[PDB]
């Protein structure tokens, strides 16, 4: 049960916090016939998050009228967007779930780092 | 507005929420939007008659006069051209509609309740004249006791004159019964009636007639400007009538009444469509029944209220669909503060122990908000699942001390096989029968299929005589079990609503598609590679299987040996201990776990597990 | 339940026990009675054909409606049409609502409800109603809650005047009582329609994992249901659900059963729309769906063209329609993900690549995810000359996008500007590109992240631009170099270069040593590769011993103490390396080992494959 606090990048302003749910970190190469010179050791990498319950903060949703993730012996995430995928019930709907990507910049080249 | 009038509306609120009230519509209503009232058309009765121009007498007799002398032409002429006049609906139609009145008992004679009745969507089975009581095409009706111009402006088809109200028993008899019929059968609320009404006189000369204690008291809403004098309300109680005004209640002034009609319906209606004691007093209602069974289903509790609270399987609750108090907030702020509970009634806190003595007992917590660390501590108190097949045999011989026990033993024989006993004595608790009387009605249409598909298995051994046989047949073929929920009381259908299920033959048709969706959602998790940090999918797959067997065998449903039940179960070990299998090549065997796959499990199966 | 009317159109009977009146029908109905029975007996006649009921046991399906075929400009038109009929307006405003515009069904569907006086039409137009009041609520809790978090702004597509006036009405109206509230005639004359008021065939879909064709066929009979009757509720998560878990197990269940089975262009529908991104790579891994073979072709080119038509309309003028986004741009993003496997006009097909890569929102997909969507068209089609212009001027603007020292592509995938130049010259060893090195050409020491930009499409660029370009550019950090070594500009380790990696390999050591981090930055991977490999030929490294894992398992192999090793290491490797990880023979029985473990626990039937091909 990971408590995850979702802020925007600029600033420390807590966009939401949540409950983690599902982490998948299933990175794998991509096409090889596609993509003797020195060796590059590519990649296909990609990390995604979800979480089933979640509350936005009320100063945010308050002034809203890149972000970076931490969920906790607690793990960052930094340059993380969300997937705003909506998808309705005929049932009345409650468990607002989140899922979010890590982005990866071309100068750091890292996704994940976490701290102890 | 302290106690005379809360009683009133707390009954009227019961009453449209089990559909029995009736709405008796009167003529201010009607007036208060727009319309010749009947006084304009009297006077000018009097000036086609008279020079110049009023008791009730007059106001019946004026129109005769003119009808008796100047004939039939002329009088339908005035009453047509002046009664012509098309007019908008006022917001009390859609008021009184959204109160949902399960019949309307109106005496006018304008379309005006019908058109707000269709633009809201409701239909109703508009009742004028005579005839049109006979073919009534649905069960809900708009009567019209004083007829209408529907058929036509003619004079006749209304009653305005004096003969016509001293014809009235004689012209529309089948009306007059249909009317006093909902009166006793139902709760009558009066809406926009002068209390010195001749409707209202007649009407409770009728009442006067009855016995004593022989129908409810109708309610009587009065919204004239003088304040209520104490004696007339003294006259009025003794006459059979609950009176509510709008005088005392508020102040305006007294030439507008659009006000002074909102404010007691919006009372009316927005009142339950507060503190702890009426909190605890609401859930005990709605839980002290369901002490009957040893265990309830948690994906259940939301059908108790309605739908208001979503019940985890993990014993953790949020808010799902309340708009109003949180109530049940309050109830866990009362279990985990023992000061604001101490400080409760003798009685509701002799209830608070008996929800404190169930709610423990069935696994739930807290929120999911507040809720912390839980343990899937599940105990099968049930003797059929343990399988101590000596002890049923000595539970069996044993004097029954109850009817309850009645049942009990009646399970053991099932399960001992000998269902050919079990069924006799399943007919003695309906013959001694009253939840158990649903309970014992299935259960014996359930035993009934096991052994017809047994017949079949052995003949395609001579367990039973034919006799037998004859016997289950004739009572049989005749019984149907989709109506057998439906031919229940209202109130058992609507105390016990998740006994739905157990009526028709698909007792585990949501079980199955909202596993399914689980299944698929853990299959999907074998080859993404993606682990649960929080409380996995397949958790609530083994807590959500021990909800439903611990249900199946406490409670004795026969469900519990059925080939559906059993692919069930089946199907749900199998993922679980697929996805424990790739965990460890990235749950725990255990004594409760080892029942199932002995009890459910084919022996093919056991071998698919094993390859896999 | 007399006859139990099974799924192929045939008749069987279940519950008749009196005279057969159904197999009285169809003889009449084969053979050549009075005229107003004559007159019902064919009007009887039609409709049984027409519905699919054809005759008994013993003696494909197509939709037809502007929705189903995504025909998004078709019944447009239609739209401004004066609508005739009562019905006519039942299709219109459920046409209307697909399109967003659920403000204007809302107004249509209450004008037929209080409008017709059958009366069967009033059913559907309260139902639909009542959805589009659920789906118009749902929508404004997204975009208050999740809205502001996706898009950045907020839309609020509704004013206050409408959202208060609606639950003014759905108050105390209720699903479940409205088919009870009906004229008991209309009860018992459309005894079927209460169910409406999806999950019913759900379950059967579970008992049955012929099973095929039973399950494939009701599928259409679902679908001819809910497109056909104008039926709101097929916009909705449950009945997406359904379609979910029957294509993904059929497809399972016959490759399983294969190991045949093929599918058209309507099967070509439910995929694209309601399976997610998740569903699509899901479907790949647990079975291969490139054998499976693709006819109507021909229907395919004109809906892939036709939806790569509306996003170019949509997102190059006047910005987007947010309650049609949605619902639309779903479907979008799943159907080019979908079209790797088929095979596609060059016309076609630069017309689906321009809409990808120009009027492609950023949002939705990165460049990153957005190059793996155009590469897998590459697999079934050959790149053509257009379409190399087509990414060819798109890196042009991505270029002119590159000045502000801010913005920085960035990808979830992992995947940048420089793949897209690769992969051109890939498919054709020749190509320079003139807006690119027109641009090097006019480069100044200004627009530093224009340098590096070019850097990554330097074989791109041509011989004037290379010269330029260098000129400006040396090896600083450790991206640097692998920035040249990408495009090609490094063949062999200078000894400078030689300095670059010890020197980082310090700094790693300087920054490891009281408190740990763990990150996937894979530079000690490739600088411990290259020693496996021999690229580097400096023995200085065996100091950083326990900097991390995969650095010491090709450097000192032989004291590795694999109990640390992880298995999908052999997957990050290459056709030369596995062979050359085979061929060392220090480690091929661990190898071998992690190998052979990793094949039987799991069904992936990749670690299968470099079993296989080099028995490592």
């Amino acid at each position: 049960t990971a408590d995850v606090y979702f802020k925007r990048k600029s600033d420390g302003k807590l966009v939401f916090t949540a409950e983690a749910q599902t982490a998948s970190f299933s990175q794998a190469i991509s096409e090889e016939k596609l993509r003797k010179p020195l060796y590059i050791l590519k990649s296909e990498k990609e990390i995604n998050l979800t979480v089933k319950n979640a509350f936005f903060d009320l100063e945010w949703l308050a002034m809203t009228q890149r972000y970076e993730v931490e969920y906790r012996i607690y793990i960052q995430f930094p340059n993380v967007s969300p997937s705003g995928e909506f998808e309705m019930s005929l049932e009345n709907g409650l468990a607002p779930e989140i899922k979010f990507e890590a982005l990866a910049d071309t100068d750091t080249d890292e996704m994940a780092v976490v701290i102890e | 507005l302290d106690n005379n009038v809360v009683e009133c509306i707390k009954e009227i609120t019961e009453s449209s929420r089990n559909g029995k009230l009736v709405f008796f519509v009167g003529a201010g209503v009607s007036t208060l939007s727009d319309y010749p009232q009947w006084w304009r058309l009297v006077d000018k009765y009097h000036e086609e008659l008279y020079g110049s121009p009023y008791s009730s007498d007059e106001y019946l007799r004026i129109p005769q006069i003119f009808y008796n002398v100047k004939g039939e032409m002329a009088f339908d002429g005035i009453l047509k051209d002046f009664f012509q006049v098309d007019k908008p609906t006022n917001p009390i139609h859609d008021k009184i509609l959204a109160m949902n009145p399960a019949h309307v008992i109106t005496t006018n004679y304008d379309n005006l309740i019908d058109t707000a009745c269709w633009k809201r969507g409701k239909y109703f089975s508009v009742i004028s004249a005579e005839e049109d009581v006979a073919n009534a095409t649905s069960s809900r009706y708009l009567l019209k006791v004083h007829g209408d111009f529907r058929k036509g402006f003619k004079g006749e088809n209304v009653v305005l004159k004096e003969d016509d109200y001293l014809n009235y028993d004689q012209n529309y008899p089948l009306i007059s019964n249909l009317m006093k019929t909902i009166i006793a059968t139902h709760t009558i609320v009066f809406i926009g009636y002068g209390l010195g009404d001749y409707n209202i006189n007649m009407l409770l000369n009728w009442v006067r007639k009855l016995q004593k204690d022989s129908f409810h008291k109708p309610f009587f809403i009065r919204t004239d400007p003088s304040p209520i004098e104490n004696e007339t309300l003294i006259y009025y109680e003794n006459k059979g009538l609950r009176i509510i005004d709008a005088a005392s209640l508020i102040d305006s002034n007294e030439y507008d009444y659009l006000e002074r009609y909102s404010a007691v319906m919006d009372l009316l209606i927005e009142s339950q469509e507060t503190k702890d004691d009426e909190v605890i007093d609401y859930i005990y209602g709605k839980i002290s029944p369901l002490f009957a069974l040893q265990y309830i289903r948690k994906i259940d509790l939301k059908h108790v209220f309605e739908y208001d609270y979503h019940f985890e399987v993990n014993g953790t609750v949020v808010r799902h669909k309340n708009k109003g108090f949180g109530y049940m907030e309050r109830f866990f702020e009362l279990k985990e503060s023992c000061d604001e509970r101490s400080k409760l009634s003798k009685k509701q806190y002799e209830r608070f122990n008996a929800l404190f003595n169930f709610f423990e007992k069935n696994g739930v917590i807290c929120m999911a908000k507040d809720a912390g660390t839980l343990n899937t501590s599940i105990e099968i108190n049930s003797l059929a699942y343990h399988g101590k097949y000596d002890v049923m045999k000595k539970f069996i011989e044993e004097q029954s001390v109850s009817i309850e026990d009645d049942y009990k033993k009646a399970f053991f024989l099932a399960c001992l096989g000998r269902w050919e006993e079990s069924y006799d004595l399943y007919s003695n608790i309906i013959l001694n029968s009253g939840c158990v009387y649903y309970l014992s009605q299935i259960n014996r249409y359930r035993i009934y299929q096991s052994i017809t598909q047994a017949v079949t298995q052995f003949n395609g051994y001579k367990p039973f005589t034919d006799e037998f046989l004859a016997r289950i047949e004739r009572e049989m073929t005749n019984f149907n079990i989709d109506d057998l929920f439906n031919g229940m009381p209202f109130e058992f259908q609507k105390k016990y609503k998740i006994l739905e299920f157990l009526s028709d033959n698909q007792f585990l048709y949501d079980d199955t598609v909202k596993l399914f969706e689980l299944t698929n959602k853990v299959r999907s998790e074998m080859s993404e590679g993606s682990y649960s940090f929080g409380m996995s999918s397949d958790i609530v797959v083994l807590l959500r299987l021990y909800d439903n067997l611990r249900f199946l065998y406490e409670n004795c449903l026969w469900s519990v040996s059925f080939h559906e039940f059993h692919q069930y179960i089946r199907n749900s070990m199998s993922l679980l201990i697929e996805k424990a299998e790739y965990e460890r090549t990235r749950f725990f065997m255990e004594y409760y776990d080892f029942v199932n796959i002995s009890r459910h499990f084919k022996i093919d199966d056991i071998k698919n597990l094993e390859r896999s | 339940y007399d006859y139990h009317f099974e799924v192929n159109g045939t008749v069987v009977r279940h519950k008749n026990k009196g005279f057969g009146y159904m197999e009285r029908f169809f003889e009449l109905k084969e053979s050549c009675l009075s005229k107003k029975q004559y007159e019902r007996f064919n009007a009887l006649f039609n409709f049984f054909e027409k519905n699919g009921v054809i005759c008994m046991a013993k003696d494909s399906i197509e939709i037809n409606s502007l929705a189903y075929h995504g025909k998004y400009d078709v019944m447009k038109k239609f739209i401004e049409e004066q609508s005739v009929s009562i019905e006519d307006d039942y299709k219109k405003a459920f046409f209307l609502a697909c399109l967003g515009r659920w403000e204007e069904s809302y107004d249509l569907y209450s004008n037929i409800i209080l409008n017709s006086i059958n009366g069967c039409v009033y059913y559907l137009s309260q139902i639909n109603r009542y959805r589009i009041y659920q789906s118009i609520t749902q929508a404004v809790t997204q975009f208050n809650g999740l809205g502001l978090l996706t898009f950045g702004r907020h839309y609020k597509p509704f004013t206050d005047e409408f959202l208060a006036r609606i639950e003014r009405e759905m108050t105390n109206f209720n699903i479940d009582d409205l088919f009870n509230g009906m004229p008991f005639e209309f009860q018992k004359k459309y005894k079927i329609l209460e169910f409406l008021s999806l999950y019913d065939d759900t379950v059967k879909l579970f008992e049955l994992t012929s099973s095929d064709i039973v399950v494939l066929l009701r599928l259409y009979d679902n679908l001819r249901f809910l497109y056909e009757n104008c039926l709101w509720s097929v916009s909705f998560h449950e009945f997406h659900q359904y379609i979910r878990n029957s294509m993904s197990l059929l497809i399972e269940k016959a490759e399983y059963e294969r190991t045949g089975f093929f599918m058209e262009y309507y099967d070509f529908v439910n995929i694209s729309r309601h399976f997610k991104i998740d569903d699509i790579k899901n479907l790949e891994r647990s079975c291969s769906i490139d054998k499976i073979r693709f006819g109507e072709q021909e229907k395919i080119e004109e809906y892939l063209v036709g939806i790569a038509e509306e996003i170019t309309k949509q997102f190059s003028a006047n910005g987007m329609n947010v309650v049609f986004y949605t619902q639309f741009i779903s479907e979008a993003k799943a159907a080019l993900y979908f079209a790797k496997y088929v095979k596609l006009s060059e016309e076609g097909l630069g017309k689906i690549v321009k809409a990808l890569l120009f009027y492609f929102p950023e949002r939705d997909l990165d460049i990153g995810k957005r190059y793996v969507w155009l590469e897998r068209l590459t697999k079934c089609n050959e790149l053509p000359k257009s379409i190399i212009s087509i990414i060819d001027d798109f890196l042009v603007l991505q270029a002119e996008k590159h000045i502000d020292q801010n913005y920085s592509e960035v990808s979830s995938n992992g995947l940048y500007s420089r793949d897209y130049g690769a992969l051109i010259k890939h498919f054709e060893k020749n190509f320079i590109s003139k807006r690119l090195s027109e641009i090097t050409l006019c480069l100044t020491q200004d627009k530093q992240k224009q340098i590096d930009f070019l850097f990554k499409l330097l074989p791109l660029l041509s011989t004037n631009a290379k010269s330029h370009l260098l000129s400006f550019k040396s090896v600083e950090n450790i991206n640097d170099l692998m920035n040249g070594i990408r495009i090609g500009l490094i063949d062999e380790f200078t000894p400078e270069h030689e300095e670059l990696i010890i020197e980082y390999l310090e700094t790693r050591k300087v920054n490891y040593i009281g408190i740990q981090t763990f990150s996937s930055n894979d530079y000690m991977s490739t600088f411990g590769i290259w020693y496996f490999l021999e690229e580097i030929n400096n023995s200085k490294m065996e100091e950083f011993i326990g900097m991390d894992d995969q650095y010491d398992f090709f450097v000192d192999p032989e004291n590795f103490d694999y109990k640390k090793f992880i298995p999908s290491w052999l997957k990050n490797y290459n056709d030369k390396l596995l062979g050359k990880i085979a061929g060392n023979k220090h480690m091929k029985h661990h190898v071998i080992e992690v190998l052979k473990e990793r094949v039987k626990n799991s069904n992936d039937k990749r670690y299968l494959e470099i079993l296989m091909n080099y028995f490592i």
